[PDB]
């Protein structure tokens, strides 16, 4: 006889373990971090994930016999010691195309993060970084408009954009939100935001401040001649009220809406990005919950993955960290998948964080939201990390402002247009950059007054999800 | 505490919150695009057609987001491909201004890779234009 | 008091420790790691301040309206035994903060931004107080455990289940087949894999059309009632609704959902699908590990199943103890009960922390499931007791005989634990003695312990209390 | 009638020259959306032909690049612009962004020339669904015209889309792309009489006729014939021309001849001379090949073109006299002397495939 | 200075004729069978080929400049004799994966066969093959069941299927064509047809048929025990 049934328990690795395999161009790639359980093998417990990721149990199942687990099991590849840890593993897994719903991130994600996080033999797991081939990459609708189209449809080059998050973050009535959205868009902000947490409430309903901000937006424009927005948050508590608020955004006219797609979802995220893209509404995506999946350097999912996941599933914004704000975000971590979210092709770079060559197949870009903790002499710095293509937000930095929304918005549009200004005549901004901005505060007094109150200001800490 | 004034005080995007730009500024802006390999390019729009407007919208179903009138303006002959003098630059602006002298002009380059305008100015408001505020009586 | 701009601590406005918390305000356990240098009373006001209305800096705004009305309050900081650097801060947060019937909102909040804060080297979401003053704003499960029971006619055991094997790679007549032959042997349910959606393999009208018509052969054959959760799970809401829509028309039970991987707005949406179309809702707990595994970071599973029970679900996912997968015993019999009863009150021993009234709001059936097989039932009877689901995948599938004799070796044992603990044995003493005399009574389960006799998952437990 | 016959073993080779589709037949068909006559009322244009324009490269522009061109193209003098064939939607450019773009550049346009423009917005999809979507999109932005590939999209999608038209006021523009896959060679296929009958009664304002001097092959006497049988209402047989049946369209509205493709300001004598006023002479390379952009090649066309039908309207004979009127009107007009000397040399003359 | 704008008209293979072009995973290709008129090399015919189903016109346009040619154009990369032929050659030519709309037949039919047979400089042109990339095969809902799937929905295994068509192919009534299909599925037919013309027409009426043919389906079935069709 040949390969037969035979029932019970082997170990993973006579099946999932496959270091000869010579990978294909559309397999889905993951590298895992690994920390096994004491008396567990390297290769057992990456067997294991790709196993349980896949196709594979705990026991042997005779169905398998009907089907050719060969064209369908997830192999771990490859494993490589880390640097620096007595008992920590980089697993490399490969996943046939065979495996994944087209279009969907949601699937993706439940094949792949789904269960083996909670296996009793790992003590710690992380997805670090995922290859998302152009085959399976095509098969999403992505980005309503991205980075080039955004652009073109609010007729602004030649510099990064601004906003401001109106605060307090909630208690705020619908006439007074609107109030301080046209104060700040006056005063030379492009754009202001809902708070991620703004959505329907007893102290301000959502209908009411789509139509005040309405309003503000309007006026603004008017006054200032340059196109403005606001970013309404769509995200609800139902697929229904989410389609709901977007459809008034689209019926009031106004540029642009707003989603938490991780509290929201990506089946809701997804959903949203096509009414985007078939509407010609701009969506910004706020990550809002990252950092419970993300922070951990041993346990969860890296932001890299969970922006590449959003690209995939639909943003023309999202929400990137800042480096030097109140949020933690490392340079050279950051530096990495900024260029995953905006380039069509990005090259394997482990000093970066980029675990796999990422070829993105003419699947738009997303802008970068530099947010959290910034004010005007984080302008050099900023412009220098991100350059032109990304938007600067200023909540408090706006609204801290000593003289008002207005005299905060022209603080901090006069200091982004002096810093992109002295970066176009040849001048560092990452060391003339103080110097730039002086010379600025010197020239105006709502930016002087920004200069006094933040001067002392700054977020330096130990950082945690280091490389 | 200063207020700032809503009153003619009209921007134009890119570096109008700055102190207006000199010759010398402006040449260092022209650098800047021939050192990074971009297309320079002029245009200009007549002072009814400067700023985004939405009298088309009177023609629509519920299809006027991020659609506005004017953002398109008049192209300056065509962009210059392939040029990498400053002075050719310099020149095409003294041109386009001294054949439409009333007229708003901008500069605006563009990167044929990302296919996208890049950066943009401008470098001409006709002389009758009330509606804009200088730099210091921009807030009372 | 006037304007001031610039930055001041938080503590000035969002530490409050003689605030007395109101019965209708959102109460919120974080155990909070602070950098070096930062007091724990900055460091709790900094997560009640940026979960709820505050910035980095003084804002002009706050005048117009009333902060104190709408500030989150950090009232308590307690001190964690065993730990140097760790501590409990619990915040307050008034009702008017939250969108009614919204779980997505109140994760947005409290949760949103919280956890990347500089000043924190670890954040961990403990336990979540929902008043009965919000829990009544949710739709809540289509039909929570008592209708389930009601409209299966199942009624002094546990249900059975199986998830089909091999994940993926069966095609959808595969799947019906083996869907059949696990059903007719004594199952009640069998199960889409959590990521099994559709897919090159095998299409989801396919397998939906197949499953069919194994659910009601297996259902004639047997004389009881059948189902098999059909996998919603979809790229977008339209998908979703479209899958669930098809199971209505084919006139079986029950569906499932990946909540997590698809999320509160869209399951909450599904959720109130299956109310007014009478389809029983399963729901898998897919990714949780990601974020609810470690000690010091993250969101304990407990305030996941809260959420889900608000949400909207007939089963929850619970884990097994036992298996293949995470779970120490007295964190998990504490969450049961936060899934299944009307009132829970604080026990510490059980990481519960905080008193939970659930007003009234159906409960929802815990699913044991993973790496569990026949061994395991008088653990997972004396566990869970009658009012859960316990599922087999490999358990059945992989019996030396197939689907149908896996099926009832699983019944048998359970059936057997079952009679046994309602004669007044003890479960915790006498279970290995109930599995001897069921495996020498019956061939079809002598079959299936002797396979997996051997087989354990003993392991050191990572999320300790 | 085509379905089997063309693949027996029996035959070695099968061409239908024509279709005799009698009145009984033609009036089931709710045929052209708008026809000839209403489409110049609809435009308030008469007395000359259209003029209109392709925009280059065909593929690879943005949305945003693609409104500059159609605005710069309008401005100038051209009635039309259009989507190539095979612009649709695609990762360079998604059809939403264009049409909204193109709507910006057809009402600058508008407003500055003070005469109506439009630029044919491509409906053609992958689906049925996709399609409508795309011509209600037109709709909403309230633009005059839209375009489908008749042959590639096919006839169930097409009749379909001329309904719509017909019932939402849009303009139908139809490219015939495909067409020479079937009806080039003499001895098998069908020949595109009979692809151009069959689009009068699925239904089209326009319909790409060839040029008979431009890149692409169509001979005189097979054209003339034709384009009669797609503009009027009764033609005769006549085998000189082609013509097997006498046809009888029993009042169904003309479509409009599209003649396009590797044509120039040279050619516009033998154009106004071969088609007449109605008709549209598109000019893609022709406007956007121009050493001084769109605006001025439109011009130049423009111009080429008036100064054409004067001549005729003035007894002249543009057989005869028309490099005369082009040379006398490069004289005068520097937009078209420019035009005049890239071109001067650019001939296509070939051997003829389909011969009568 | 750098490359500019330059009016008028040029050779296509110039362009896009790149014999040393190492084709990409993710282009498409085709080959076509050419017969080029005399006096046109078959490197230009070629060329004019893959210009004019891509990017390209008959003379230069100065908007190339504005986007990237070499990541847009359409390129012939071989050219291969016949033989047996003095004048036909095959062309091969790759497309970018960006040039195609996803999921459209419709859009892939416009661009590689669009207008390019109609050129005056070729007598003949024939398509021969296309190699569609799994990249671009991925977007693509495909077939509604296929092979496998429908063998396991009407339960027919080990065998060829066997059906017929109903003949005359236009005439018959809607109760003699069910009739005539009742007759053949109960004999041993698994299905019978429509004629490919046979649609809706003064003899006979499509919802008539459709509920006169369903009687006899179902007919045919219980009476053999075996699944059948129409
Ligand atoms: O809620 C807030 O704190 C913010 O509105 C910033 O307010 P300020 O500008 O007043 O600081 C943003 O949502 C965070 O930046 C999100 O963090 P991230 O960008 O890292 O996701
Ligand atoms: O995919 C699996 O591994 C399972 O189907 C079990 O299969 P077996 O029965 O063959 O082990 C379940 O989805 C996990 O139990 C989920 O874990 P949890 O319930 O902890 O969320
Ligand atoms: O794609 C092209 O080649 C054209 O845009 C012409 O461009 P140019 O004006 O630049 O030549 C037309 O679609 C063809 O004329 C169609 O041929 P026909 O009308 O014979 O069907
Ligand atoms: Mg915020
Ligand atoms: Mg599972
Ligand atoms: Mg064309
Ligand atoms: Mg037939």
């Amino acid at each position: 006889a040949g390969a037969g049934f035979k029932a019970g328990v082997k170990d993973y690795r006579l099946t999932y373990y496959t270091p000869d395999y010579v990978v294909r161009d559309t397999d889905i790639l993951a590298a895992f971090r690994m920390t096994p359980q004491p008396g567990v093998p390297p290769e057992e417990c990456g067997a294991a994930v790709a196993a349980e990721s896949s196709t594979g149990t705990w026991t042997t199942v005779w169905t398998d016999g009907l089907t050719s687990l060969d064209r369908y099991k997830g192999r771990c590849y490859d494993i490589e010691p880390v640097p620096g840890e007595d008992n920590q593993y980089i697993a490399y897994v490969a996943y046939p195309i065979d495996l994944f719903e087209e279009g969907s991130v949601t699937n993706m994600f439940t094949s792949i993060v789904g269960n083996v996080f909670g296996f009793k033999a790992l003590r710690a797991l992380r997805l670090e970084d995922l290859r998302i081939p152009p085959a399976y990459v095509k098969t999403f609708v992505g980005p309503p408009h991205g980075i080039q189209v955004e652009r073109d449809k609010l007729n602004k080059y030649g510099r990064g954009l601004l906003g401001s998050t109106i605060k307090p973050k909630l208690g705020l009535s619908a006439k007074n939100y609107g109030r301080a959205v046209y104060e700040c868009l006056r005063g030379g902000l492009d754009f202001t935001k809902d708070d991620e947490n703004v959505n329907s409430q007893p102290f301000m309903r959502w209908r009411d401040r789509f139509l005040f901000v309405a309003e503000a937006i309007y006026k603004a424009q008017a006054e200032t001649g340059e196109v403005k927005g606001h970013y309404l948050n769509a995200t609800a508590g139902t697929c229904e009220e989410m389609m709901k608020r977007a459809v008034c955004a689209k019926e009031l006219g106004v540029p642009i809406i707003m989603h938490d797609y991780l509290t929201g979802g990506f089946t809701a995220n997804t959903s949203l990005a096509i009414y985007c893209r078939d509407n010609g509404l701009l969506l910004h995506i706020h990550r809002a919950m990252h950092a419970v999946i993300d922070r951990q350097r041993n346990h969860g999912i890296h932001f890299r993955v969970l922006a590449k996941a959003l690209r995939m599933s639909g943003g023309d914004h999202l929400h990137s960290g800042t480096v030097v704000g109140k949020l933690e975000g490392e340079r050279e971590v950051t530096l990495g998948f900024v260029d995953l979210m905006r380039d069509d092709y990005v090259e394997k770079d482990r000093s970066r964080g980029i675990y796999f060559t990422q070829d993105w197949c003419s699947m738009p870009g997303v802008m970068p939201v530099a947010s959290g903790g910034i004010h005007v002499w984080h302008m050099p710095a900023l412009v220098e990390i991100f350059g032109d293509d990304a938007c600067l937000q200023f909540g408090g930095g706006t609204l801290g402002h000593p003289w008002g929304n207005a005299p905060g918005a022209a603080a901090n549009r006069v200091a982004l247009e002096a810093c992109t200004q002295a970066r176009n005549e040849g001048r560092d901004l990452a060391r003339e950059g103080g110097d730039v901005i002086r010379s600025a505060c010197k020239w105006s007094p709502e930016l002087a007054a920004a200069c006094e109150v933040w001067k002392e200001i700054k977020f330096e800490f130990d950082t945690i999800d280091k490389l | 505490m200063m207020v700032w004034t809503p009153v003619n005080n009209k921007m134009f995007e890119t570096f109008s919150y700055l102190p207006p730009l000199t010759d010398e500024q402006i040449a260092a802006q022209v650098d800047y695009i021939v050192a990074n390999g971009w297309i320079p390019c002029l245009e200009f729009a007549e002072a009814d057609k400067a700023y985004v407007s939405n009298e088309s919208a009177i023609r629509f179903g519920s299809v006027s987001c991020l659609y506005y009138d004017n953002r398109y303006w008049t192209m300056w002959k065509l962009p210059m491909f392939g040029c990498r003098d400053p002075m050719q630059v310099l020149r095409e602006i003294v041109a386009c201004t001294k054949a439409f002298p009333d007229a708003y002009v901008r500069l605006v380059a563009f990167d044929n890779q990302k296919q996208v305008q890049i950066m943009g100015f401008l470098v001409q408001r006709p002389k009758t234009a009330r509606d804009f505020q200088p730099a210091n009586k921009r807030s009372v």
